[PDB]
């Protein structure tokens, strides 16, 4: 294992408990993260909103910089730390009632990147984008964790994690088997989340001289599905992501390729986005959202 | 035989491999692109350079070292293309058609591919009356398998010599050959009237 | 000793020569090679060019040095290095980069500067050559010219999005978590056959993590060449530039650039059967340096690029967006602005060979200067783009003026009547055959954003095509809601349209509006309408004939314009600088005069319009901006009103019926 | 020869390392 | 209607250094041992191979302990895994034989066979263990039964019966 | 199968690249024999075809001296064997390829 990952995970779960923002005159000081955890237990939701400003304030923002620069690498550590914190205080909401997935969303990033500002050096990092929603697809299931039926000693392995791509369980329900050639998936022991792809488009005011509009594909995973109608300006916060592309086969420039036998595979990709959450920009509900 | 130019219609299957002269009008010349002849690789481990000859429209790249010493050695070797080391030939395709006079009664003209290699590129332009001399080589068929019944082959003419039927103005050069005749014209005088009357003398 | 294989380059000798050139280069050498020794300066020529440049490189902190290859030709000791640089791009460029780093650190050390060497040795310096010989086009590049420096100039048609390019793979061992990082070398990644650890050995433990790899920018730019020479019957050719790293997102559609780089060739895979390559190689160009600015054309308008430059400075793209004006040049510009005949001088400087088109040239000058680009705090903006229509008898040199404007402006497209089409201007969806994907592409109006769009044979255009001009000529934007795209596009283009009256010649019997024969909503949008008239005047005809016949006195003669003119380089510099650093504001007296004049005009012949009021506003602002004044005065409005009245020949038209008094309108 | 030499940097670029492998004798040509 | 494309090769630059275990280096050492072994100031093996070529006997009789002096490491490799190194020394003999034959032609050869005569210790037949498997051993005893000569193929030309595709595998 | 009427035993067409002894072979164009081959499609004559119904067509394989004896749109009377070719899907991968060999 990695020592640095353990360090960042333990610090994460440490300040999920030790952090406490003041309430100024009215309310003294309260544990904002613990207050949000109590809110989570009360409403039985599935996603926790964490302000980036507080993380920047804490510990001279070194941990904030570390989590912003390498969000993808530390994400499983973040999930584990949050699970342990939930176990410490109010562990009732841990399970679905098999297991309930906890989503972590960061909001109020210091800066906003336009679609034309996407850069390769920001790949895998945390940032925010602002675009206009053009096409929205159906909310479809995706394999959070995948179960399969064995080939030799036909039997079903239960609740195995499914990565970004198809995975094969190395272990077997029968330990003597150690055969994985033919797996038959079963939906019962396979977890799922909500998947929806939204094609955002650059806003008019951000377009340079002469350039025709540029657009990006944004994937909304979790409760944020169907949160934006087509033709609305929304602010997306998430992690910069890459997805394989097979169309750029004749483009100029040497195509990266992997050799392994032969083991050939063209490493061509296109940039996309995975957004943690989306923010847009009777008389009772209307009357409520006023000062 | 090469003395007598032939129309595209008369270029039968009997003439393959020969050196023939096709007289026609150039229709559609593509632009010069590099056609690889001998792709060159480098094995960094064994410090060799391995060459793969190519004589087909399509080729398969190499990945494992072919160096004899590196072949006997069981140590893994990887090759890389070296475009600067590889051999290229300037390539062009011209697709000459038939002159209107050559088409028999009731038919339409039909075209014939021309392959241009080396320093002959850029010598043929659309709308040129030329007598291209070349080797009438065949090529493996790339059409439908249903139409292919046997070892069907598509043909072409590897260009060797190009004789423009009408000299371009931009290619003029004041050598003795043109100098003597130009002197003959001017010394006789009356160049304006002679050149005016010489345009369509049948018109009165 | 020790020349590299396949090359004529020796590392030690080339580094020695490059250091020698860096140490002892003076611009007087380039002046000698330019045969411009009569222009030798005592100050700049004496000073060491590249040593100073490396200095300001050190203080500023940039990492890229732009080298002029003709400077290498100037230095005798490095004449061979010039040819070595052309023939061997990558090796010699790497040599230059290493030498630049060496020279930087050596210069810090020798002077014992307090500046720390921590940053310097860690940084990576790049050399970007340019001015590498001629162009030669692309039809003339034989396959023997693969991997050589070439110089290309053309128009940027389309620019693809940013394409990530893998630099380091991140294969992860499933079993023992042996996460090895594999750098890419010569565009090849080698997979570990088994686990690279000795204790753990599992070939299937490898599963590449796409997301944790480190990528680099790559942008493909479609450039349509405009070579200085064109062979007979050769349609324009499109070549695919491939920029990298900081140059990404620098060149916008419609920019007329000159690019230098490495002429490459890459096999293209016949996707019918995988891992089978076609024997014909696709040709593209890697890009090392881009030169957008030129002294023969106006610089790009900073107002239209105000939004991106602040972020581009952080992006470290470091391209010459704007030309740097020397203090001596600024003083010269101010001195010229102090001249008494500034307006007439600048008028006759544009299109110098055109004789006796005085009002036309003045209006063209005012359009080139443009009006103030107002901005509203609430929202919206009023742009000072002046739209000019030319109408009159044939052979009045309208097309020549159109070509002059099309040459001078930074961005512009010259279209002609029936050639243009409504989807052709605005935008269209096209299938890029390289990616075999429907790719969005812009049209002539959007291409001409921030510049003057020249339209010839305006009358011949169908009114159907003309409809899209209605929104562009007023709102400076085009809102397209065709299939697949629903948005608004900014087209800050000032139209310069030339047309003929109906019957291809002016008819004094018909009224002015009948002779022009355009819908009133269109003609209302035009700020200036010129009735260029061809009338048989013996003095004028004699002068014009003398001018032309004198133009036919040498093979490539000089202008017969008796009056002196500003050379086009300084004229472009002056117009540009006045555009960036002057922003006139109307004064109250100008406001009163404008109101009075508007009421005077607004009292059949062409009718007055509120667009005419905004037209006087823009023209007075432009006239003030020419004079470098920061405010608008009464004389500016008077001149604008004079121009509007004279262009339509109002001094010779009967009020009730718009018949031009032919005897009265006569002018030399 | 002289006894003095220009100051040189310490870090060599990776491209320099790649170039240094392809080195052959100078008697080939000039 | 095209000829098969050739694949050339050529050494251009000095790559990574040839390791001692490299087969080419083994062959070079063997060739030098054949060409430079001196006994009584006589090139015993070179002259023996020359005579063997002359008498058309394509084989070489190399004394085993003569090899330990020239290269103890290669002798250890031979006595450790003979089934891998012995073809290499046969190849070296073949190359030297080709050179000698071509040189002496002034007034093709099959793969030569190596015959190893040794004087080292002889393992008793009962003393053979599991360790000696695939290791050169010296044995002594009495020959009781010699079988009939059985012909084995060393180079045979094959042809696909349907494809009419000639090929030549070497054993 | 086309060039002969009776079904011959199928011998795959392998181009000889090497000699029987492994020597390289250089193909000799200009000594090898090539035969002209052309396929034409004959459709029902419009004069005799029923009106308002789709036409029916047959494929004719011409060879050697019979090539290029017709122009598209001609009216022809082609006579030849109505041969059927191919396994016609009977061999595991909707009828048989049927064509009129040209006499
Ligand atoms: N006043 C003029 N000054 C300079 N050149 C002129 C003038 N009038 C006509 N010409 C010349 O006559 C020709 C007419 O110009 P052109 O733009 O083609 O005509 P049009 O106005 O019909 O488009 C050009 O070669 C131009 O140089
Ligand atoms: F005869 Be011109 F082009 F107006
Ligand atoms: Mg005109
Ligand atoms: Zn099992
Ligand atoms: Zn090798
Ligand atoms: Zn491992």
């Amino acid at each position: 294992d990695d020592v640095t990952g353990e360090k960042v995970r333990e610090a994460f779960e440490q300040f999920l408990e030790d952090f406490s923002v003041q309430s100024t005159d009215t309310g003294e000081v309260e544990k904002v993260y613990r207050a949000q955890i109590e809110f989570m237990k009360i409403y039985d939701l599935n996603t926790i909103y964490i302000d980036y400003q507080h993380l920047s304030m804490r510990e001279n923002g070194a941990l904030a910089m570390a989590i912003s620069e390498q969000y993808y690498r530390f994400l499983p550590f973040l999930q584990k730390g949050l699970r342990r914190v939930v176990r410490k205080y109010a562990p009732e909401l841990l399970n679905t009632s098999t297991e309930r997935v906890f989503q972590i969303s960061f909001f109020n990033l210091p800066t906003v990147h336009r679609i034309r500002d996407i850069r390769s050096e920001k790949i895998g990092s945390l940032l925010s984008i602002s675009g206009t929603v053009t096409r929205t697809s159906e909310v479809r299931p995706e394999l959070y964790k995948a179960s399969f039926t064995c080939d030799m000693c036909r039997a079903i392995v239960d609740n195995v994690e499914q990565s970004f791509k198809y995975t094969e369980p190395t272990f077997c329900p029968n330990p003597s088997c150690e055969n994985r050639a033919f797996w038959t998936l079963n939906v019962t022991r396979s977890r799922f989340l909500d998947w929806q792809k939204v094609r955002i488009q650059e806003n008019a005011n951000e377009i340079p001289t002469g350039s025709m509009p540029r657009t990006l594909d944004v994937i909304l995973r979790g409760d944020s599905v169907e949160r934006a109608k087509p033709g609305d300006r929304c602010k997306f916060t998430g992690v910069e992501i890459v997805v394989p592309d097979v169309t750029q086969l004749g483009l100029p420039g040497v195509k990266p390729s992997s050799t392994l036998s032969l083991g050939v595979r063209d490493l061509t990709y296109k940039i996309s986005f995975l957004a943690c959450h989306v923010i847009s920009i009777d008389q009772e509900v209307f009357l409520n959202s006023l000062s | 035989i090469s003395s007598k130019p032939l129309s595209v219609r008369q270029i039968k299957g009997d003439f393959l491999g020969q050196l023939i002269t096709v007289r026609g009008i150039i229709t559609r010349v593509s632009d010069v692109k590099p056609a690889v002849e001998v792709i060159a690789y480098t094995c960094d481990q064994c410090g060799y350079e391995v060459f793969q000859e190519v004589n087909s429209r399509t080729f398969t790249p190499l990945s494992e070292c072919t160096s004899e010493e590196c072949s006997q050695n069981q140590t893994k070797g990887q090759l890389f293309m070296s475009t600067r080391a590889s051999k290229f030939s300037a390539f062009q395709e011209c697709k000459i058609q038939e002159l209107s006079q050559q088409v028999p009664v009731g038919h339409i003209p039909r075209s014939l591919n021309i392959h241009v290699n080396g320093t002959l590129v850029r010598s043929l332009s659309p709308g040129d009356i030329v007598d291209v001399t070349g080797i009438f080589l065949p090529a493996p068929y790339t059409g439908f398998k249903a139409l292919k019944a046997g070892l069907l082959t598509e043909t072409y003419l590897e260009a060797q010599f190009v004789r423009q039927h009408k000299k371009k103005f931009a290619s003029f050069s004041l050598t003795s050959d043109v100098e003597e005749r130009v002197m003959e014209l001017i010394t006789s005088g009356d160049v304006y009237n002679r050149l005016a009357k010489s345009i369509a003398p049948e018109i009165y | 000793l020790r020349i590299i294989w396949g090359t004529n380059v020796s590392i030690q000798e080339c580094t020695t020569n490059f250091r020698n050139f860096l140490m002892s280069f003076k611009y007087k050498f380039r002046k000698i090679l330019d045969e411009r020794e009569e222009f030798i300066n005592n100050t700049t020529d004496e000073e060491l060019y590249y040593i100073k440049q490396l200095n300001e490189m050190r203080e500023l902190g940039t990492s890229n040095l732009n080298l002029d290859a003709r400077n290498l030709l100037a230095y005798k000791q490095t004449e061979d290095l010039y040819h070595q640089l052309l023939n061997y791009p990558q090796e010699v460029i790497s040599i230059m980069d290493q030498t630049i780093k060496d020279c930087m650190v050596s210069l810090i050390v020798d002077n014992n500067l307090d500046y720390d060497l921590d940053e310097i040795e860690t940084k990576f310096y790049k050399v970007r050559p340019y001015n590498v010989g001629s162009c030669k086009g692309m039809r003339e590049l034989n396959p023997n010219d693969i991997d050589k420096l070439i110089n290309l100039k053309g128009l940027v048609l389309r620019s693809t999005p940013v394409i990530p390019d893998m630099k380091v793979a991140f294969f992860k061992c499933n079993v023992c978590d042996h996460t090895m990082a594999v750098e890419i070398d010569r565009g090849v990644i080698q997979e570990p056959a088994r686990c690279e650890r000795i204790d753990c050995n599992e070939p299937n433990s490898m599963s590449l993590i796409h997301n944790r790899c480190s990528f680099a920018d790559k942008q493909v730019i479609k450039l349509q060449e405009t070579p200085d020479f064109v062979p007979d019957g050769q349609t324009p050719h499109s070549i695919s530039l491939c920029v990298y790293d900081e140059l990404v997102d620098s060149c916008r559609a419609g920019d007329r650039i000159e690019v230098t780089g490495t002429f490459r060739s890459i096999p293209i895979r016949a996707n019918s059967r995988q891992r089978v390559l076609k024997s014909l190689y696709k040709t593209y160009v890697d890009v090392v340096h881009v030169k957008k600015v030129s002294d023969k054309r106006l610089d790009v308008d900073t107002s239209t690029i105000e939004q991106e430059l602040m972020q581009n400075k952080v992006d470290h793209n470091e391209v010459e967006e704007v030309r740097q004006i020397t203090d001596q040049d600024l003083a010269k510009i101010r001195e010229v602005a102090a001249r008494e005949d500034l307006y007439s001088l600048l008028a006759r400087s544009i299109a110098p060979s055109i004789y006796e088109l005085e009002d036309v040239k003045k209006g063209i000058l005012l359009q080139l200067f443009g009006g103030t680009n107002k901005t509203f705090t609430k929202g919206g903006r009023y742009r000072g783009d002046i739209n000019i229509l030319l109408c009159g008898d044939p052979s009045t040199s309208k097309s020549q003026i159109l070509q002059y404007v099309h040459k001078i402006t930074p961005r512009g497209v010259y279209t002609s009547g029936k050639g243009s089409s409504a989807v052709g201007l605005t935008a269209y969806i096209t299938r890029d055959v390289d990616t075999k994907q429907l790719v969005l592409e812009s049209g002539a109006l959007v291409l001409s954003d921030g510049g003057v769009c020249c339209i010839d044979e305006f009358d011949k255009m169908s009114d159907s095509t003309r409809s899209v001009l209605h929104e562009v000529m007023e709102q400076q934007t085009i809102s397209i809601a065709k299939a697949g795209i629903i948005t608004t596009l900014n087209a800050r283009s000032s139209i310069l349209a030339s047309a003929n009256p109906i019957g291809s010649r002016y008819n004094p019997n018909l009224p002015v509006t009948e002779n022009i024969d355009l819908p009133p909503p269109l003609l209302s949008r035009f700020d200036l309408v010129y009735l260029v008239l061809d009338k048989v005047d013996e003095k004028n005809d004699r002068e014009l004939a003398k001018h032309l016949t004198n133009l036919y006195l040498e093979d490539k003669p000089e202008h017969i314009s008796q009056d002196d003119v500003l050379p086009v380089e300084f004229l472009t510099m002056y117009i540009s600088y006045a555009k960036e650093h002057i922003h006139p504001i109307i004064t109250e007296a100008a406001k009163t005069e404008l109101v009075r004049a508007y009421v005077g005009m607004r009292k059949k012949r062409i009718t007055a319009t509120t667009r005419q009021l905004e037209s006087m506003i823009r023209l007075a602002e432009a006239h003030a901006k020419m004079k470098l004044k920061n405010v608008v005065e009464l004389e500016d409005v008077q001149e604008a009103v004079r121009l509007i009245r004279s262009a339509i020949k109002d001094y010779a038209t009967d009020p009730k019926t718009g018949k031009i008094d032919m005897n009265l309108v006569q002018t030399g | 020869g002289n006894g003095l030499g220009p100051t040189r940097a310490s870090v060599m670029s990776k491209n320099m390392k790649s170039l240094s492998r392809l080195m052959v004798d100078r008697k080939l040509g000039v | 209607s095209f000829d098969r494309p050739e694949i050339y090769s050529a050494p251009v630059l000095q790559g990574e250094s040839p390791n001692d275990d490299d087969n080419t280096e083994i062959i070079k050492s063997f060739k030098n041992f054949i060409l430079e072994f001196r006994l009584d100031s006589q090139f015993i093996y070179r002259d023996q191979l020359r005579n063997n070529i002359l008498v058309k006997n394509y084989s070489l009789t190399v004394n085993m302990e003569h090899l330990i002096g020239y290269n103890e490491d290669i002798y250890k490799k031979l006595s450790d895994e003979p089934s891998d190194i012995i073809p290499l020394f046969e190849t070296a003999i073949t190359q030297v034989a080709k050179r000698i034959s071509i040189l002496s032609r002034a007034q093709s050869l099959p793969t030569f066979q190596l015959i190893l005569n040794s004087n080292a210790n002889q393992i008793p037949l009962r003393d053979l263990d599991s360790e000696h498997v695939s290791k050169i051993v010296r044995l002594s005893g009495i020959i009781i039964s010699t079988s009939v000569l059985s012909s084995r193929a060393t180079y045979l030309s094959i042809m696909c019966r349907n494809c009419r595709h000639t090929t030549s595998i070497t054993i | 199968a086309t060039t002969t009427l009776t079904t011959r035993i199928p011998t795959p067409a392998i181009y000889p690249t090497e000699d029987t002894e492994g020597n390289k072979l250089t193909t000799e164009y200009g000594y090898s024999t090539f035969i002209d081959h052309q396929r034409i499609t004959v459709q029902e004559m419009p004069e005799m075809a029923p009106a308002g119904q789709l036409p029916r067509s047959i494929d004719v394989i011409l060879d050697d001296d019979l090539v290029d004896k017709t122009k598209p749109g001609d009216r022809v009377n082609v006579v030849g064997v109505f041969k059927s070719l191919g396994a016609g899907g009977m061999n595991q991968s909707i009828g048989f390829k049927t064509l009129i060999l040209g006499n």
